[PDB]
């Protein structure tokens, strides 16, 4: 399967969301060249587990919660989001990705915590 | 306000960086015969993807050295030394009539051959640039790279072309092609597209110019690097091919002679006698020429242009070097890089060319090959793509460029230059107003 | 680390032929285009020529290219350089030194003789 | 774990499908012989992140959208469910997989957009 | 990622639980020394499967059917639960996770089952 | 025999006693001490680990 | 040469010296006698 892999890149960001699916399907196929085979499973297994941290593993789009700050990127993407590709906003945003992650994984900690904690008065 | 953070996966967002990349072989050939399986590349053009390119600064040609000699490595790994022919040979070279060219002739010597308590005399022919002089009588002599080197046979079943190999990057990388038609090696393009593997480079062997590559979409294109004026290397890519025929004509007899490894030698040459010669299209030729040199003085704003044969060095770079299948050639190209310049079949040129059995592997020095003799009168014919020029500095108000190009890598660099490979970011996050229910 | 010896020269007498060489130490012998270039008594530096010392490749001063010539022996890591028919001026000191090249470029000079 | 691995065919896909916890388990376990490894592991993995863009990777057996028609098995098979022992069933509907995967896919596609849009105006 | 990776230990259930975060996210980075990115990939995926096999692959903490025997740890554990760390607990109830272990699947089954069946009447 | 197989020549070095088995008779027949018994290596200078 | 280049020794430069080391004398003297403070504290009663 392999089709358009990367023409979603140009478009809007919502049309390119379109064909998420089409770039998530690819985990595919001298003796030394065995490793590439491992190297492709590392990379798909740390970024599945990281949305399963995050609690997003079972969707292609989800919300969080840590709201958006002044701080990081003080843009107003969402006139610009009809404009510029991916490219530009991950080179943005790339300064702050760290920054975010911790947040989303102790979010995704206290979304657990207060639902076991309703659960317990089953 | 009330952005809430969100995620997306299956991002088109990516990023440069290394990795190691597939072969793939063709269906039928003669690690690298049965596999990697032969594949079927498509290719899209992307709207608006605007990437950089760098010919120069790319990975994966020095994969492909590395991969090349690997390969060679493998399969000469079988192959029998010729260690116990390193004796002393006594040999005076005056038999067929047609002794000067060759001079070495039935040459003599001994080997230990069936059994460990014998030794035997036996003699056969070499080409005296495979021979060295000891000192004193002059028949005394010494193969020339057995002093400093183990020499190998090349196995003779196992004869090896230029087969045709895509690379195929991995599952998380995809490989970039510019498909711009003037793209001088650097700077941006415009009209990227994507590819599962390249198109099928075959893994050529020559200097001073290429012999089977692709062809440029314009006209003749010159690339180089652009950091300094001081250059090691200008590569000219052709746009219009031109045939190059060579011939062998004299009629060639094997000998076999065992260790029980048959070591196979020249035997009493069949037929007249010529030297082996090229043939070019005489006015393609510098109408060629006269092409590149207005592509050429462009670069360059107001000063001559001018060719002469390249001075010193090895004969794999003062001659073009080839190979007719199991033979190997050295073109003494005087007279096709000898114009001068200043701000269609007819009149076919011919060129003296040498052959020699005994070859420093290409990459680099310090391990031997020999090459056993191909019985009969050989031909071959290419049609050239390119030539390997490099400009010879301080003289003041007069440019000159010579044919060089003996670094093997160089080669594959001219023909690289299409791809880039990308690691793929598929994770990306962005704001937006809408936040997870409890 | 590494080390560049010479050998050769001292007293020449006018209209000969002589013969310098340096002896490349181990770093390798393949990765680095040598120059040679010398230096008059009370004069600036300048270069004579650069030898390749993988394929054997010289390249001359335009003003030399009669006179020079550069030649290698790739298994003893050693270099060579003849001169022909010294003249009165050529009295000075002759340097070797390690060049250091990217891909597709020569940058300057790092370790001199 | 190793107890039946095979045995719920013969028996009808209905009595079949309690076992599918038994077969789903098995991941299990000269240097040359390494790669196997690698093999069983690509296996799982693939199939499971079909699983995942079918938005099934939750469940043994789930439900989605579109339907058979005349068109793909022009059959009527919940008498022969009774009958089948899955293998001819997988004979005959081999013809077909390969068709339904991407409607499956882009149905998934499909709610996760009407969601995220449903979500849109929280 | 990598701090305080097993300093939970020692500590209450609950507040040692807080960490896990920590831990779940470890599946990181002679020519013979490969094989130890497959056997962590190994471990992962096996105890990821396990977890999705009792329907519990989404959460780090989550609740079940089968409820507490007098039989395995015959134990008052809610008061012991504060002042004891996880390594005594694990040696506790090693003599029966193995035992737990069927009944959690065959749990999920049934779940499933009856979801499914509930699902039929759509 | 050094490069020429035809050709054997002779040479002389050092080495300490501790490196020298002798043989019987005169005790100017001397034998490297593990040749014997295993095949010797010479060190790769270069490497120097 | 054998083209592998063995190494021998040359003929030797100089006076001859055997070789040697050093060592601190009290330093050791008295390292010896903590490690036999230490070593008679395992075994009870002999020298
Ligand atoms: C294995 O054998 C090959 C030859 O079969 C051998 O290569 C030869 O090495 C010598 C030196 O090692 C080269 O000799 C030089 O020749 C040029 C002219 O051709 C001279 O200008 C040089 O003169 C200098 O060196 C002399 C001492 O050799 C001085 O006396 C003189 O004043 C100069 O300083 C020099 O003689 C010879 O050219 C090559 N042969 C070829 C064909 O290249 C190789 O070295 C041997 N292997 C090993 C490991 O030694
Ligand atoms: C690229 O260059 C190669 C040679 O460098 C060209 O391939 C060679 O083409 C000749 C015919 O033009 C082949 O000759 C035939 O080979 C067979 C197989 O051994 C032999 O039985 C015949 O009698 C005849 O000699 C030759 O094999 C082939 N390969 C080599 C290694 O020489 C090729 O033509 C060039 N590219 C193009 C587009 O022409
Ligand atoms: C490639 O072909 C050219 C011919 O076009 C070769 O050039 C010739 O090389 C010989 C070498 O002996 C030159 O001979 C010279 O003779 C003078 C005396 O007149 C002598 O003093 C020199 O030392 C030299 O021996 C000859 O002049 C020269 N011809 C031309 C027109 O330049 C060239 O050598 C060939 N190169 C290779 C690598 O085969
Ligand atoms: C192709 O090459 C030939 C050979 O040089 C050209 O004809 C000669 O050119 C030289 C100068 O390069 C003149 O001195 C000769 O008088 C020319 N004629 C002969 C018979 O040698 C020829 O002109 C070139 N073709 C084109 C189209 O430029
Ligand atoms: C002639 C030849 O090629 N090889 C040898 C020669 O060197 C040797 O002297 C002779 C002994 O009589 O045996 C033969
Ligand atoms: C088809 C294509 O990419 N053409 C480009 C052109 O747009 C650009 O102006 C030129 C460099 O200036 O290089 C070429
Ligand atoms: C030049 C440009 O903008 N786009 C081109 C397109 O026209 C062409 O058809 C395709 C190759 O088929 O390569 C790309
Ligand atoms: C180039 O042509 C000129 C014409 O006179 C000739 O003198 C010279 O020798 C030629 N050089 C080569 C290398 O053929
Ligand atoms: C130090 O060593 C000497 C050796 O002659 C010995 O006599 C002396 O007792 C040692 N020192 C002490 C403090 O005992
Ligand atoms: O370049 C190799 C070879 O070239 C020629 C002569 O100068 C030789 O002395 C030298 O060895």
């Amino acid at each position: 399967v392999f089709l358009g892999f990367l023409g979603a890149a140009g478009s809007t960001m919502g049309a390119a969301s379109m064909t998420l699916t089409v770039q998530a399907r690819n985990l595919l196929s001298g003796i030394k060249q065995l490793q590439a085979r491992v190297l492709a499973v590392e990379r798909y297994l740390r970024d599945q587990q990281l949305l399963g941290i995050w609690g997003c593993s079972g969707k292609l789009i989800c919300c969080t919660n840590v709201p958006w700050n002044s701080s990081w990127s003080n843009r107003n993407l969402s006139e610009i989001w009809d404009n510029m590709t991916w490219l530009q906003w991950d080179k943005e945003i790339s300064n702050y990705t760290q920054i975010i992650y911790g947040l989303l994984e102790e979010s995704q900690n206290q979304q657990e915590k207060n639902e076991q904690d309703l659960l317990a008065l089953d | 306000e009330n952005l809430w953070v969100t995620v997306y996966y299956g991002v088109p967002v990516w990023k440069e960086a290394k990795t190691t990349l597939f072969c793939a072989s063709d269906a039928k050939a003669y690690t690298h015969a049965c596999v990697p399986t032969d594949p079927n590349p498509q290719e899209m053009v992307l709207k608006n993807v605007t990437e950089n390119f760098n010919m120069w600064k790319n990975d994966m040609v020095d994969q492909m050295h590395e991969d090349v000699i690997s390969l060679w490595d493998q399969s000469l790994k079988p192959c029998v030394k010729l260690t116990p022919l390193c004796v002393t040979l006594n040999c005076t070279n005056a038999t067929a009539s047609n002794s000067s060219i060759i001079e070495g002739m039935k040459c003599s010597f001994n080997i230990t051959t069936e059994l460990r308590d014998k030794r035997e005399k036996k003699n056969a022919l070499f080409y005296k640039l495979d021979i060295v002089q000891l000192d004193g009588n002059s028949s005394q002599y010494r193969l020339i790279n057995c002093n400093t080197s183990v020499i190998t046979q090349a196995c003779p079943k196992v004869s090896f072309d230029p087969i045709p190999i895509h690379y195929c990057a991995p599952a998380g990388y995809a490989i970039l092609k510019c498909n711009n038609k003037t793209f001088t090696g650097t700077g941006p393009c415009n009209n990227v597209s994507t590819v599962q593997c390249t198109h099928g480079i075959k893994p050529v062997v020559s200097t001073q110019l290429l012999l089977n590559g692709s062809l440029a979409e314009g006209e003749i294109i010159i690339r180089s690097e652009n950091i300094t004026k001081n250059v090691k290397t200008i590569i000219v890519h052709l746009n219009e091919s031109v045939k190059i025929e060579c011939t062998r004509p004299n009629n060639k007899t094997r000998t076999s002679i065992r260790i029980g490894q048959w070591f196979y030698a020249t035997g009493q040459v069949i037929g007249d006698i010529r030297e082996a010669y090229c043939n070019i299209n005489e006015s393609k030729w510098n109408e060629t020429l006269q092409r590149v040199s207005k592509k050429l003085k462009e670069y360059f704003p107001h000063k001559n242009i001018t060719f002469q044969p390249s001075s010193g060095g090895d004969l794999e770079i003062t001659t073009h070097s080839f190979n007719c299948g199991g033979e190997f050639f050295y073109c003494n190209t005087s007279s096709l890089f000898n114009r001068t310049y200043m701000a269609n079949s007819t009149r076919t040129i011919t060129i003296h060319c040498r052959i020699k059995q005994i070859i420093n592997m290409w990459q680099e020095v310090g391990r031997a090959m020999y090459a056993p003799p191909i019985a009969g009168n050989i031909t071959c014919i290419s049609n050239i793509t390119g030539l390997l020029l490099t400009r010879d500095g301080g003289k003041n108000n007069t440019e000159t460029f010579r044919p060089g190009g003996g670094n093997m890598k160089d080669n594959w660099r001219s023909e690289l230059y299409k791809y880039k490979v990308v690691k793929i970011e598929p994770l990306g996050v962005a704001p937006t107003r809408c936040k997870r229910r409890v | 680390q590494v080390r560049l010896a010479q050998y050769g020269g001292g007293v020449k007498r006018l209209g000969a032929t002589m013969t310098l060489s340096c002896v490349a130490s181990g770093y390798t012998f393949n990765d680095y285009y040598i120059h040679w270039v010398r230096q008059a008594p009370g004069q600036g530096f300048e270069l004579l020529g650069y030898i390749d010392p993988a394929n054997g490749r010289p390249d001359y001063a335009g003003a030399l290219r009669e006179r020079l010539s550069f030649y290698r022996d790739k298994s003893m890591e050693t270099l060579y350089m003849d001169l022909r028919s010294l003249r009165y001026d050529d009295t000075a000191m002759y340097y070797c030194v390690r060049n250091v090249g990217t891909a597709g470029s020569l940058l300057h000079y790092d370790h001199w003789g």
